[PDB]
């Protein structure tokens, strides 16, 4: 029954905190551990921390003591603050629950839990000193438009608009020195792109 | 009508419920995660540990039983039939597990009008299983205060002030006094209810409790079942 | 903190494989060991805790055997839904820490890429030097692009897809980045691979 409804974030600049929600459906939180893990791009997975049910924390060292996790008792809410953000930190982040340890009624003993059964979907946390910036776009045998120096990520490309349909491949974005994203997308004419944040198309 | 995707909004829920004196209960007949704790430190102290009780001997006898059942030891009631105009919300009986009994005529036909009807009731008359229905049951007063029935729960014996009925498992204190034997509600043990949807609402001390997998017989049958330990 | 490890990186299997792959541990963590699956764009799934136990929902294909500082998943036969990356977790001590992950990935034939090389817009030179080179359908992942004007490093970024469906082939974009692009004329990408016996290179003039 229980699922883990997650809520997205804004761009981040540096030194600046980031809060972030994920509202338990299904259930109440009574009686479980809740925890925070965070995957950055394309690496893979760091445990943030957890709550345990009666509200004790632990935190990993790794987020030099600029972390708290909490949970709203009044609205069903999970939440994760993470103070002096810098851009080592744009991750996706994800709420899990621990599996509920097993119990013995004779013996009143149990595992502590550590391993996490339901998890949210995750969401993005970018953050880049940088200010919203749009795309800058450049173009024998028997073509492609390279999109640059965007602030936001999401971005889309479409060559002849929707005759792209099959035997076509798009490629991940890159960041770069500049702060700013630079992406290729490739022909096997003239594209159109959906930078949605910039107004920019 | 009211929805908040389910649980307790089922034209077989007795919805009753008079909080004229605004004390916020129908919020969690709403709401799963809303409980009222307040008040819990004191009556947690009347509530004694199984050491403290005297010890239990010879053979066991069922008994009959107060106001709170916040305690594990409570001694609950027999249950019977209640008139659905005396329920609010859902009524919660446990098999050992958590199963839900709806708005009944007086002869047990299933009846859908929320308990408006005077002839709807809640059949709640037990037997211990196997050869029988559930070990006890649990709902909410109308005017938001919540009631168990169950047993008959077990006397196991001992002399003092300090002797004990038994409606859990206590074989610490009397190797006779086993769920199976002496079951009257939804205490597993003394350290551990089961856990359903309204368990916040009817038993709100045992919020900081935490949920574990735990596994039971009853009759030499198995049932793995969520339960609330601390 | 106990540091966890994994091998392989990057296995390559087809359906029907009973694929073995093994974690380790900086230091004993009993049995305090779960595992995971997470499929590109999607949360993580819990396929065994205890190191043996399974969870439920997932299939008896998956098992887990291991203790102290190696542990070990299974599956006895790979099914299409079991492409993914495979993370382990020790629960033994705080902070809680992760395997990097093994890739399973589906198994074809080899093939090389059809390598493209893109000139930069007199319009980017005028408002930038940059210089692409695209590796097409090739199998497998595991190909390396080089720069040369006549070497190249902390000049170039790269870009792989994910394996295609149709195809079961991944494809790779490569950049490089105006007074430093008007000095050199002859500008190359090299390209080798497994399928390529013979290194390819592609190069232009301006
Ligand atoms: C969540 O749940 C809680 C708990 O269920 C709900 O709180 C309860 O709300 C009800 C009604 O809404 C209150 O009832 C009223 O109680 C007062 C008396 O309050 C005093 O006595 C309490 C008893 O004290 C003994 O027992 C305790 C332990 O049980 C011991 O500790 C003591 O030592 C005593 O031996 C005591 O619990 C109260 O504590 C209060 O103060 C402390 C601060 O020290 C707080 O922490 C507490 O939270 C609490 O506020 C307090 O000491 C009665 O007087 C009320 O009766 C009048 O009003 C009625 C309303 O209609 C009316 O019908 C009555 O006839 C009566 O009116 C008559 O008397 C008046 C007296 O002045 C006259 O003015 C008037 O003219 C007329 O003559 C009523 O009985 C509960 O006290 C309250 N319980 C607690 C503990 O909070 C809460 O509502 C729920 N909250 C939410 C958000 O829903
Ligand atoms: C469930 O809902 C129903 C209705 O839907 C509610 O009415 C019920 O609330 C009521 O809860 C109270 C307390 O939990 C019940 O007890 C009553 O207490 C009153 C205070 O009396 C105390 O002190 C006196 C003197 O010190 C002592 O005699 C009492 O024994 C008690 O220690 C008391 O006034 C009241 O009735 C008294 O007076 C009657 C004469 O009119 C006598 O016949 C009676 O014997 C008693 O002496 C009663 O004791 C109250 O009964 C209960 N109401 C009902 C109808 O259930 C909700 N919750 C609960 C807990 O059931
Ligand atoms: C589930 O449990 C409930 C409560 O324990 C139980 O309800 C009770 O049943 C008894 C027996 O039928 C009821 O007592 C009768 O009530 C009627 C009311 O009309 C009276 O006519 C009965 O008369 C008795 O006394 C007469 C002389 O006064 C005798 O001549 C006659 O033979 C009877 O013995 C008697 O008072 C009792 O009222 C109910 N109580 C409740 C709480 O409703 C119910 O039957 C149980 N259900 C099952 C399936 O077991
Ligand atoms: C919800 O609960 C309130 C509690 O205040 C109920 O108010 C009650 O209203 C009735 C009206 O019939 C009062 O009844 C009379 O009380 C006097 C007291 O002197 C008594 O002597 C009479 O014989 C008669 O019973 C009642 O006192 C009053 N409050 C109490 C103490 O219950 C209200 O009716 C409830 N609303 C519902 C039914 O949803
Ligand atoms: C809250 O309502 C939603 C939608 O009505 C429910 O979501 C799905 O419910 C179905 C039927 O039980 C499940 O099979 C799905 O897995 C649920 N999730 C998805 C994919 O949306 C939801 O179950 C309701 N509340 C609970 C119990 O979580
Ligand atoms: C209240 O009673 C009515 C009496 O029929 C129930 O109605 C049926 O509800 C099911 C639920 O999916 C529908 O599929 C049927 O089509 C309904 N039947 C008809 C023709 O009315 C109703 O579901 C009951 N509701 C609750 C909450 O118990
Ligand atoms: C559940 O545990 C929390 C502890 O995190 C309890 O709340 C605290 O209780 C202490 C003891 O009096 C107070 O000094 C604090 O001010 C309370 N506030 C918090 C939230 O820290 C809470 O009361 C417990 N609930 C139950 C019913 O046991
Ligand atoms: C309850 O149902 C019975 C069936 O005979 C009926 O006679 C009675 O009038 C009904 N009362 C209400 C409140 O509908
Ligand atoms: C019980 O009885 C004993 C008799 O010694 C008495 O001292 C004690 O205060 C009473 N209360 C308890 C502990 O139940």
């Amino acid at each position: 029954q229980v699922q883990l409804q997650q809520w997205g974030a804004g761009l981040l600049k540096p030194s600046e905190s980031l809060s972030l929600t994920c509202v338990v459906y299904g259930g109440s939180f009574s009686g479980y551990y809740w925890s925070w893990i965070r995957q950055p791009p394309g690496k893979g997975l760091e445990w943030i921390g957890e709550i345990n049910p009666t509200g004790s924390t632990n935190y990993n060292p790794s987020l030099n003591s600029r972390v708290t996790i909490s949970v709203d008792r009044s609205k069903n809410h999970l939440s994760l603050k993470l103070s002096s953000v810098t851009a080592a930190d744009t991750a996706v982040y994800f709420c899990a629950r621990f599996l509920p340890p097993d119990y013995d009624l004779l013996t009143d003993y149990f595992d502590p839990p550590g391993a996490f059964d339901i998890w949210g979907q995750g969401t993005m946390v970018t953050v880049s000193s940088a200010s919203t910036k749009g795309p800058s776009v450049f173009p024998s045998g028997g073509l492609g438009c390279l999109v640059k120096d965007y602030f936001p990520e999401p971005v889309t490309v479409s060559w002849n608009s929707g005759a792209l349909t099959s035997g076509v491949h798009t490629f991940p974005a890159v960041l770069q020195s500049s702060g700013l994203y630079s992406l290729s997308s490739v022909v096997t004419y003239i594209c159109n792109v959906n930078h949605k944040p910039s107004n920019t198309k | 009508l009211i929805n908040t995707n389910g649980s307790w909004h089922i034209n077989r829920t007795a919805l009753n419920c008079n909080d004229s004196l605004h004390t916020g209960f129908l919020a969690a007949l709403f709401y799963t995660h809303k409980f009222n704790a307040s008040g819990c430190p004191e009556r947690m102290a009347h509530c004694r540990p199984i050491d403290e009780f005297a010890q239990g001997w010879g053979p066991i006898t069922y008994a009959e039983g107060d106001q709170r059942p916040y305690c594990w030891h409570y001694a609950p009631r027999q249950c019977g039939t209640i008139p659905a105009s005396q329920v609010c919300g859902p009524v919660y009986c446990f098999t050992p597990s958590p199963v839900v009994v709806g708005t009944t005529d007086r002869f047990g036909a299933p009846t859908y009008t929320w308990g408006e009807n005077e002839t709807d009731v809640l059949i709640l008359n037990n037997t211990r299983p196997p050869q029988g229905n559930w070990f006890g049951c649990t709902w909410m007063n109308s005017t938001g205060f919540t009631k168990t029935c169950g047993g008959p729960p077990c006397n196991i014996g001992g002399v003092g002030n300090n002797t004990l009925t038994c409606p859990t498992d206590c074989f610490r204190k009397h190797p006779e006094a086993t769920y199976t034997k002496c079951g009257s509600g939804p205490w597993l043990t003394p350290r551990c209810l089961v856990d359903y949807p309204y368990r916040l609402w009817h038993y709100p001390c045992t919020v900081n409790f935490t949920i574990f997998k735990v596994r039971m017989y009853v009759g030499g049958v198995e049932h793995r079942l969520n339960a609330a330990c601390n | 903190d106990i540091h966890m490890t994994q091998s392989p990186f990057s296995l390559s299997a087809s359906v029907g494989d009973r694929v073995t792959i093994t974690c380790r541990a900086s230091q004993s963590i009993s049995g305090w060991l779960a595992w995971y699956q997470q499929k590109v764009g999607n949360a993580p799934k819990l396929l065994i805790y205890k190191a043996s136990s399974l969870e439920s929902g997932v299939p008896s294909r998956f098992s887990g055997s291991g203790s102290g500082t190696e542990f070990t998943l299974s599956i006895s036969s790979l099914q299409p839904d079991d492409f993914a990356t495979y993370y382990c977790q020790q629960y033994n001590s705080y902070p809680f820490t992760f395997g990097p992950g093994t890739k399973v990935d589906m198994k074809r034939t080899v093939a090389a890429p059809s390598v493209f090389i893109f000139p930069p817009s007199d319009e980017q030179l005028k408002s930038t030097a940059s210089v692409v080179c695209l590796l097409n359908n090739f199998y497998p992942r595991e190909a390396k692009v080089q720069w040369k004007v006549d070497l190249q490093s902390g000049n170039s970024q790269e870009s792989v897809t994910e394996q295609d469906s149709k195809d079961s082939t991944y494809s790779l974009s490569s950049t490089l980045t105006k007074a430093d692009y008007e000095k050199h004329k002859v500008y190359a990408c090299e390209v080798t691979h497994q399928g390529l016996s013979s290194p390819v290179t592609k190069s232009f003039n301006r």
